[PDB]
């Protein structure tokens, strides 16, 4: 809360709200400018809440502070992809799963692009990706199914 | 027909000439149905 690690606002997410987390990250940026990541979250708060281009701003400044992190570039292609620009999100994604290889969800989202865009084999490389990752996220392994159906490759579906 | 002679008839069996009537014949019209949606898909993860 005061003088501390104030998680509360991340509390807030967790419930989906805004208003109490939204002025709390504020004050945070305001006290405490030295996490991003609480920034990302009043971006993700802006998206799922359709505040579209102030999400975009928020993540700039994810830009400035730390342009390593491939979150930020998630978050841009997220934008992207509900505005249109699905191939600069895919060549962030590019972008984060260099910064980060060994990311999962940017390849999630990346498919989504890619389905979005209608290259069928990269998002198929995109899943498998995750799963030779990780063998254990059977929703994505549902995700390929739902691909690959519509490719009508059933039985390996 | 003579070297024949096994069912002459003289010319005349059945089927001789009269007075006969005409048949009558039935047939209706079908009418027709339009087919519906029939597709069972589904996703798990659609949003951001």
């Amino acid at each position: 809360s005061f003088q501390g690690l104030m998680e509360l606002a991340h509390r807030e997410y967790q419930a989906g709200d805004f208003e109490a987390a939204e002025r709390h990250c504020m004050q945070l940026w305001r006290q405490e400018p030295d996490n991003t990541g609480v920034l990302l979250l009043l971006s993700s708060i802006h998206f799922e809440c359709r505040r579209l281009d102030r999400s975009a701003h928020f993540s700039t400044l994810a830009i400035k502070q730390n342009p390593l992190l491939a979150e930020a570039y998630s978050n841009l292609g997220n934008v992207y992809k509900e505005r249109g620009q699905l191939q600069e999100a895919i060549e962030h994604y590019r972008h984060a799963l260099r910064l980060k290889p060994d990311f999962i969800d940017g390849y999630i989202n990346l498919a989504a692009a890619l389905v979005a865009a209608g290259d069928m084999e990269g998002a198929v490389q995109a899943y498998v990706s995750a799963l030779q990752y990780n063998p254990d996220l059977y929703c994505v392994r549902s995700d390929l199914g739902n691909l690959l159906k519509a490719l009508g490759r059933l039985e390996e579906a | 027909w003579l070297q024949e002679f096994g069912v002459p008839h003289q010319y005349s069996s059945r089927q001789v000439a009269h007075s006969g009537a005409k048949a009558s014949v039935v047939d209706g019209t079908p009418l027709v149905a339009a087919p519906s949606l029939n597709a069972t898909t589904v996703v798990t993860t659609v949003y951001q």
